[PDB]
């Protein structure tokens, strides 16, 4: 019995929109967004986490910094490392740099991560309703996504299998009175608040896993 | 993906 709509931004779980600039680090922003919501659920405090800590330090786990990476490998790094620094103490500079992780500045931890059933939008909906914001991969390789402005995004050129961008599902919704009318996923991007709808995009929901949103979803266990 | 400049 899941809610007809969810929006974690309205419960305090989501930090203001960030900007990855010219660095292939969307996976790091999707991972800090998910950990930010789980740490808030655990402590009641919303603390911005360091994407640069992940960019610089998680190559042992398989990430490649500004050249790409995966949210699961980020949650694996946080677990093996024993922590993750705050954004304030380890600022983002959008280029690969030397790892400067400082344990004394850690404000988050995880014990591992949970994988949502691949390809299953109903498993993703259950995770979003019961856990908090969820890290997901999607195909953002389209001019229509770069210039998205408002409304429910639906792009026929979208692939559900070949993905290139890590984002955060912070909720889901519908329009009008019928909960099944015009359903959408509420997605936080990391291209600045100026992109899209104050930094977010509504992606069509329950339309055959549009853009791959439920193909490779996960969240950290705290 | 990165925003196009
Ligand atoms: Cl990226
Ligand atoms: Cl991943």
């Amino acid at each position: 019995d899941l809610p007809k709509s969810v929006d974690w931004r309205k419960k305090g779980y989501v930090t203001p929109v960030k900007n990855q600039k010219q660095c292939g680090s969307s996976w790091a922003f999707s991972a800090t967004g998910a950990l930010e919501g789980q740490m808030f659920r655990k402590t009641g405090k919303l603390v911005s986490l360091s994407e640069q800590n992940l960019v610089d330090c998680s190559r042992p786990q398989g990430n490649q910094g500004c050249n790409g990476g995966f949210m699961a490998r980020a949650f694996q790094y946080v677990k093996e490392n024993g922590g993750l620094d705050s954004e304030e103490s380890y600022p983002y500079v959008a280029v690969d740099e030397i790892c400067k992780y400082r344990p004394e500045n850690s404000v988050a931890q995880d014990t591992g991560f949970t994988v949502v059933a691949p390809g299953k939008e109903k498993a993703l909906m259950k995770a979003v309703a019961t856990v908090g914001p969820i890290s997901v991969a999607m195909d953002a390789g389209h001019s229509s996504f770069q210039f998205y402005k408002s409304g429910i995004y639906f792009e026929p050129d979208c692939s559900s299998k070949n993905l290139d961008h890590g984002v955060l599902v912070v909720g889901y919704g519908f329009e009008g009175a019928n909960s099944q009318n015009s359903k959408y996923w509420l997605v936080k991007n990391s291209w600045g608040p100026e992109w899209g709808s104050n930094g977010y995009v509504k992606i069509a929901k329950d339309k055959n896993n549009h853009c791959g949103i439920a193909t490779a979803a996960s969240y950290p266990n705290v | 993906a990165v925003a196009e400049k």
